[PDB]
């Protein structure tokens, strides 16, 4: 519960921060010039958590990434890449993991904290990245020792 | 290479059948291999595939047989072949799962040379099956040709078909020829040429000039055919669609043969002279000869014939073309068909001048040169008869012994037919509708802009006063932007938080309640709403995915789902009126509403009365009920008060539609004329009845299918011609107008046809749409209100497993709403698209029947998800037969299952929200768009059906799935992997017994005996009905009482023409 | 940790989701009393549960998700691979019915499929079967997988839940009734303490006469037995 009494106040303080370098921008481009508005919106930089400030931070830089037909990641000191795309018999391609297109920064942030992407805290859309390519167990347990094993062997051969 | 031998083939679809699907795919691998193609099309009986056979002498036959009686179908076939001179003939077979594995042994054990399962083709492969067919016909037929002109002289049909086949392979004896071409110069008979552009219309009119010379000498001359196509150097086969729109070459004095051009270039057979000279030796009173696409600088058939007629279409360009053209200066006549298209008028003027300087008559009128305007499409056109008339008087003075005509004998040279569908004016519509829509959603993107900007402001406003600091410059940049939002936009956001009251309660203030509690105690809202900050969204929102009730209706067209009104309406037919009538009464058991969904037979789909002939009697009955007289219709429903409001009969039917409907309508009346009777003990009197028959008429609930405009593309059950059948359509709703008829669908736009033919979702989606729109400016046009015809349309979707069926009616939803709204201006009532939604019968298989109720699952929940109006749900043994009596439950319980049992479904509005259905309602909406712009930039829907795109686009759809499906590109389980390692009984079917069809025979000779006064009398009022074009459903309702469903057909036949195939 | 018995018992997808992550916490805290590091025995933690019918199942997996891993980064510390709650799933076997046994293959096909939807890490489906498990019953079975996860075109994307409006209210319901539950347990001396006095097998059991009673009461239909009846038997 105060996890989610974080989330609404930081999405609070993101969606006003936005609310006035918008109006900052708008000003400025009838001529206008108020720095008064920047001030409120520097009291928010602070007022935003250290975390939550790289949440949004790094959202263009998300898009960007399930956006491409690939996913290109480096691990040790090599790389993984992961198609995201996959086309339909009429020619429509289904990205894997769908992104929101929300405008509010509030918005954003409040999903981002709340339900991530697959594979980015807190795993609500799961703990992976993406789903796994191809794993059913085999179960056998019946009489001694010997006829569950040579079921065993049955199966897994 | 190859064949070793030339290689022609026969194929078709079965009597009655529109199942063209399997067929079309078949010739084109059998073309590709290099194999003559003559393609007759769907909806072929016994007596007319034997005798097309025969007069091509081909090597094999392939026929589709998908509407049951295939055994009696196939067994007729083989027994007409022996008979008459074609035992060497192969006959191949297909109907999937329909054809049972005893049925397969049974009828190859008669004489078929092979029925190929599902099975086959998944272990044969599509190629696999067409090679195997190929390598069994590749047979030399020059041995069965006759060695004297003996047999063909005589009159010998079937001599003279194989004798050609001689000829133009050229392994017919050299004395022998001369022999023949000097009795053919001493036969002394015309020899008319046809030629022209590719599809001006030669076959057409070829067609039509025939039916005059039958109507006009009463079938006593015997024509020969020669119709050349071009053939495709590449495979080393052809496709000679030329016979397949020939309807009225079924006559023995007919003689039809289709020649390959053989050769890349040459717009004739190479033994083009020998054939022709072949029939002018078989005593036939005229040939007529159709070459095939020529230039404009080719005119090889000039010295081949005696009389030449070139076939043009008004758009041939600039009029200094017409210089260019070499067949203007030997053609002896010129016919400008498709007369009926922009600029026909001006085309002849240009023509005719044109035929005039060729011919230095500068003396004469350019009115009275050779030059006709026909329309051969248009039935028992006038041009196509002045033409005549002039061909006659030519063929007389060219010795050619003929009867003063029947016909007509009229004055002039340009068709009257003064019939439009679609102005010119407003052949763009499509286009139009897709501008309208992106016009739409550009406002929603820069409105919503405004919204923010709006809201940010006064938010930066509000801040800035909590610290102190006051700038009312905020405030002029705020105020600015109320002015810059709509006035419908900003009734939208100051109602968005008394919205949300409204559906935040546990009621909706009239009451309905909006939680359904589950078992752990936790309140599921009917509808959802977000919970969006930014004014932006939640404009963005209430523009393009409203709640459901609102414009534009995405997430459904009502309010809330009926109470006990569940969308289920079961598919039903089977045998005769009685026992489907216990089958309505099974679906509807238990349900305090009745909605039935009715079955016809392929007998009565195609308007004809059940008769002995077992190309007909074998299909009596089957896959739907046996329905060919008002009391059948009676019978049918029974029981079932059709006046009640929570009774809905939905019927499919398409060619015979206005006629059913009609016998429908006298049931409902008659039901409450009897209901009456009872209730006072006294017929009612002149004026009672009239007031019951009145009221009858508004209240009845249901809906008719009566979708012509997939019929050409899709389903194929279109008896009549195109035009007729789009007449009649109108009279109906013309009727409806005039008697209030506010509560019975006229027409069901569909495009589940068109999805099982093999159409993708986008296709699907888009042509339905487009052939509905098409509707709408046909009436428009014609003279009716938008807001009185628009709220009568009715929808019909299929629901297959890809992806963009899961937002396929709210794509349709909006894509509706929002046109009706801003581009035709109509009211809320109208901008509502209603639809009924079918799970994939293509997508069940025969292989492991039980993994199709997993697939129909599936198929049915998205359906309930996307909010439809009405959805039926396929059987476990779909791809085997018609719904027994325990499959027909498991197929019922799956709605049962989600409706009730499965919690999800508790919400109203689940998609709503979805970032994949959001995004994918966008692209498919757009790939609707474009395809709207494709069919528009090609004249239209009907500009599309004339060059035959649909159909095209579906067939090649339909290729493209066939060949991942037996590939393995595209996985379907227990079919191409996945397979059972036993590779497995009987199952029990649905086929109509044999005291049933007895049964519709004595009741429809115990009707017609009883109407047999006025039957004459009342069919003969019908077509004047048609002559002096007035309304023919009017009439209709009136002649279902004494005339049978065979009798008004084949009396509309002699009025309003039968279809023309089109490949 | 499993809940499969737990649910097949009688109880709701509340209780089940509940008990059974108080009975992880359970562990965990025993395991830290014992002295231990928190990342040597949370990434070992592996999750059961039931896929019924009551829309609850619907969200329960991404649920359970969020519950652990806030909890396990903010409350005990842990780290990323301790934080990610990885489960298995079961289809509701107390679900399907003896009459209209093949009713039960539509039953199992829908649980299966919000499952799939909700990214479970393992997924078992029930035979339409009563009988032992025969070759042919367990393929039905083994299809409904194959089929939702190569033919379904809907699973082709692997997030399909979020974003719907349906989905996140349902998500914040069932979590917080979830935290009321584990108040609940709390003051009544912990999952231990709970036991003692019976509470969670007295609640189960209560749930579960519930049903067996509204099921009986004909307001809870049930396709095939206590509506649409075989009209044979
Ligand atoms: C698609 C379809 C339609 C489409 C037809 C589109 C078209 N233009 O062809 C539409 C939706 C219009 C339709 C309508 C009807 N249909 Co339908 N339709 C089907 C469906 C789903 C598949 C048939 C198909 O085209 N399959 C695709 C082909 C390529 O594959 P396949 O059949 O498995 O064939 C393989 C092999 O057998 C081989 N083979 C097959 N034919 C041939 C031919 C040759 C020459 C060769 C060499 C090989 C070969 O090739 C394939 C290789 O994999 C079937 C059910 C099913 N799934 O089997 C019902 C089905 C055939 N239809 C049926 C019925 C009853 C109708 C209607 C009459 C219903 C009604 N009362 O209104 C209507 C009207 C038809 C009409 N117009 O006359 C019933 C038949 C019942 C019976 N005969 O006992 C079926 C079985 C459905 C059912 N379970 O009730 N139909
Ligand atoms: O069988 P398995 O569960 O033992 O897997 C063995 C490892 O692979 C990882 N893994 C499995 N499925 C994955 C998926 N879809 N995406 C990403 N990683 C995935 C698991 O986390 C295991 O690694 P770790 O030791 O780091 O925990
Ligand atoms: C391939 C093959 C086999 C050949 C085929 O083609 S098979 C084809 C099978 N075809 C079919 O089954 C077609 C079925 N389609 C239809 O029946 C037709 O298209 C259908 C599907 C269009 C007919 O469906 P309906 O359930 O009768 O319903 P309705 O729209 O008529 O409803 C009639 C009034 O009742 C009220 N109402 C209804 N639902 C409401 C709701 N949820 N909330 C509030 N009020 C509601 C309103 O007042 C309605 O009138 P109005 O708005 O003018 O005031
Ligand atoms: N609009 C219009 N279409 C016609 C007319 N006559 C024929 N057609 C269509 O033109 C197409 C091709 O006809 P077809 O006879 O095969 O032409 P051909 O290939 O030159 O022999 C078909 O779709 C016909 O329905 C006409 O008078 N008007
Ligand atoms: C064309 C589609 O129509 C349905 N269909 C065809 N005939 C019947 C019938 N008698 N009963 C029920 N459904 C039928 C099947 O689902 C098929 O796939
Ligand atoms: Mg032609
Ligand atoms: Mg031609």
């Amino acid at each position: 519960r105060a996890y989610h009494r974080r989330v609404v106040a930081q999405s609070k303080l993101a969606r006003e921060r936005q609310q006035l370098r918008a109006a900052h921008d708008m000003l400025q481009g009838a001529g206008h010039e108020s720095a008064a508005l920047e001030t409120l919106a520097s009291e928010r930089d602070v007022s935003l958590g250290a975390v939550e400030r790289k949440l949004l931070a790094m959202w263009p830089q998300m898009q960007q990434a399930y956006s491409g037909d690939e996913y290109v990641v480096k691990i040790r000191d090599k790389e993984i890449r992961t198609g995201l795309i996959s086309t339909t018999l009429s020619g429509t391609k289904i990205r894997k993991v769908v992104l929101p297109r929300f405008e509010d920064e509030g918005e954003i942030l409040k999903w981002l904290m709340r339900e991530n992407v697959p594979g980015s805290f807190p795993y609500t859309a799961g703990v992976f990245a993406f789903k796994r390519e191809g794993p059913t167990r085999m179960f056998a347990g019946e009489g001694d020792a010997f006829r569950t094993n040579r079921r065993f062997k049955l199966v897994s051969e | 290479r190859g064949p070793a031998n030339k290689v022609r083939f026969v194929t078709a679809a079965s009597l009655f059948d529109g199942h063209d699907a399997s067929i079309n795919i078949m010739r084109r691998i059998l073309q590709s291999q290099g194999c003559e193609v003559i393609h007759l099309g769907h909806n072929r009986s016994v007596q007319e595939v034997v005798t097309a056979a025969l007069q091509e002498d081909v090597q094999g036959i392939a026929i589709s047989s998908y509407q049951g009686g295939h055994v009696e179908y196939f067994k007729y076939m083989i027994d007409l072949l022996r008979e008459h001179g074609g035992e060497h003939i192969q006959v191949f077979g297909g109907g999937g799962g329909v054809i049972v594995p005893d049925e397969i042994r049974e009828l190859q054990a008669y004489g078929v040379a092979r029925i190929y399962s599902p099975e086959d083709g998944q272990r044969m492969g599509l190629a696999g099956m067409i090679t195997d067919m190929a390598q069994r016909c590749d047979i030399d037929l020059t041995r069965y040709a006759p060695t004297t002109l003996d047999t063909v002289v005589a009159g010998d049909r079937r001599a003279l078909a194989q004798l050609i086949t001689a000829l133009e392979n050229g392994k017919a004896d050299p004395e022998l020829v001369s022999a023949l071409h000097a009795q053919a110069k001493a036969a002394a008979v015309p020899v008319l040429g046809i030629t022209g552009t590719g599809g001006a219309g030669k076959s057409s009119l070829t067609d039509e000039l025939i039916r005059r010379f039958r109507l006009d000498q009463d079938d006593a001359l015997s024509i020969a055919v020669i119709s050349i196509d071009p053939s495709r150097r590449k495979s080393g086969g052809a496709l000679l669609g030329d016979r397949i729109r020939m309807n009225a070459i079924n006559h023995p004095n007919i003689f039809m043969r289709s020649l390959a051009t053989r050769e890349a270039g040459s717009e004739i057979s190479q033994a083009l002279p020998d054939v022709i000279a072949a029939c002018k030796a078989a005593r036939f009173d005229l040939v007529i000869v159709e070459t095939s696409g020529i230039g404009q600088g080719d005119a090889a058939i000039v010295p081949h014939v005696d009389l030449s007629l070139y076939v043009m279409t008004p758009e041939f360009g600039a009029a200094s073309q017409l210089e260019k053209i070499d067949m203007l200066d030997f053609a002896d006549f010129v016919a400008i068909n498709k007369f009926d298209r922009k600029g026909a008028q001006d085309a002849w003027r240009d023509v005719a001048k044109q035929v005039q300087r060729n011919r230095e008559q500068w003396h004469s009128r350019a009115e009275d040169m050779p030059v006709y305007g026909t329309q051969a499409s248009r039935f028992n056109d006038d041009g196509v008869t002045m033409l005549y008339q002039g061909l006659v008087g030519a063929l007389g003075a060219r010795g050619m012994s003929l009867k003063p005509g029947t016909l007509p004998n009229l004055e002039g040279r340009i068709s009257t037919g003064q019939n439009v569908i679609v102005p010119p004016a407003r052949s763009r519509y499509l286009a139009e509708l897709a501008d309208t829509v992106r016009a739409y959603h550009r406002r929603v993107v820069a409105q919503s802009k405004l919204a923010r900007e709006r809201q940010q402001l006064r938010a930066a406003h509000d801040m800035l006063q909590g610290a102190g600091h006051e700038s009312a410059a905020l405030e002029t940049l705020a105020s600015e932007r109320d002015v810059s939002l709509g006035a419908v936009e900003r009734k939208l956001l100051a109602m968005w938080p008394q919205m949300q009251q409204a559906y935040s309660g546990d009621e909706y203030v009239i009451r309905t309640g909006l939680i359904s509690t589950t078992l752990s105690g936790t309140k599921i809202r009917k509808v959802v709403l977000p919970r969006f900050e930014d004014e932006g969204e939640i404009l963005k929102w209430l523009m393009r995915e409203n709640v459901p009730g609102s414009f534009p209706y995405t997430a459904g067209v009502f309010a809330f789902k009926r109470e006990g009104e569940d969308p289920t309406r079961m598919f039903a037919g089977e045998g005769d009126a009685f026992r489907t009538n216990r089958r309505f009464k099974l679906v509807s058991e238990g349900m305090e509403a009745k909605r039935l969904s009715t079955a016809f037979d392929s007998v009565t789909l195609y308007g004809e009365d059940p008769h002995e002939r077992p190309d007909i009697y074998g299909k009596v009955g089957n896959s739907g009920v046996s329905i060919a007289t008002l009391e059948d219709m009676k019978v049918l429903y029974d029981g079932f008060d059709l006046t009640n409001p929570s009774t809905s009969v939905s019927m499919t039917i398409n060619g015979p539609a206005p006629t059913i409907l009609a016998m429908f309508m006298n049931t409902a009346i008659d039901q409450q004329i009897d209901r009456f009777r009872a209730d006072n003990g006294r017929d009612p009197t002149a004026d009672e009845e009239a007031k019951i028959r009145a009221w009858v008429l508004q209240n009845v609930r249901g809906t008719v299918q009566a979708d012509i405009l997939k019929e050409d593309q899709g389903q194929n059950t279109c008896i009549f011609s195109t035009e007729f059948s789009l007449k009649v359509m109108g009279d109906i709703q013309e009727y409806f107008v005039h008697h209030q008829v506010r509560n019975f669908y006229s027409v069901s736009i569909s495009g589940y046809h068109i999805a099982e033919a093999g159409a993708n979702p986008i296709s699907q989606l888009a042509f339905t749409l487009a052939n509905g729109f098409t509707y709408v400016e046909a009436y428009l046009a014609r003279g009716m209100h938008i807001d009185d015809f628009a709220p009568n349309l009715s929808f019909f979707f299929s629901n297959g497993m890809d992806p963009e069926y899961s937002v396929l009616g709210r794509v349709a939803r909006r894509i509706w709403a929002v046109t009706m709204r801003d581009k035709y201006g109509a009211n809320d009532r109208s901008q509502k698209l209603k639809y009924h939604i079918q799970t994939s019968g293509r997508s069940l298989h025969a292989q492991e029947i039980d993994f199709n109720d997993i697939r129909t699952t599936l198929q049915a929940l998205i359906a309930i998800y996307d909010n439809c109006n009405s959805l039926h749900t396929n059987a476990y043994d779909e791809a085997i037969t018609t719904p027994t009596a325990e499959s027909v439950r498991r197929a019922l319980a799956i709605q049962l299952i989600i409706n009730r049992e499965w919690g999800v479904a508790k919400c109203e509005n689940p998609n709503q929200g979805s970032f994949l259905i959001e995004e994918l309602t966008d692209l498919v909406e757009e790939a609707v768009l474009q395809e709207f712009e494709r069919i528009a930039e090609r004249g239209g829907v009907l500009g599309a059906m004339e060059t035959g795109y649909q159909r095209g686009k579906i067939q090649e759809e339909s290729l493209y799935y066939e060949q991942l499906k037996h590939d393995g590109t595209l996985p379907i389980i227990g079919v191409n992997t996945f397979r059972n390692p036993n590779g497995d009984q009987t199952l029990e079917l649905a086929r109509s017994s044999e005291d049933e069809k007895q049964s519709q025979l004595h009741r429809l000779t115990e009707f017609h005996g009883a109407h047999q006064a006025d039957a004459e009398a009342m069919l003969a009022r019908l077509r004047q009905a048609v002559i002096d074009n007035r309304n023919v459903f009017a009439v209709l309702m009136d002649a279902v009482r004494v005339c049978s469903l065979g009798q008004i057909t084949h009396a509309l036949f002699e009025v309003g023409g039968q279809y023309r195939r089109n490949m």
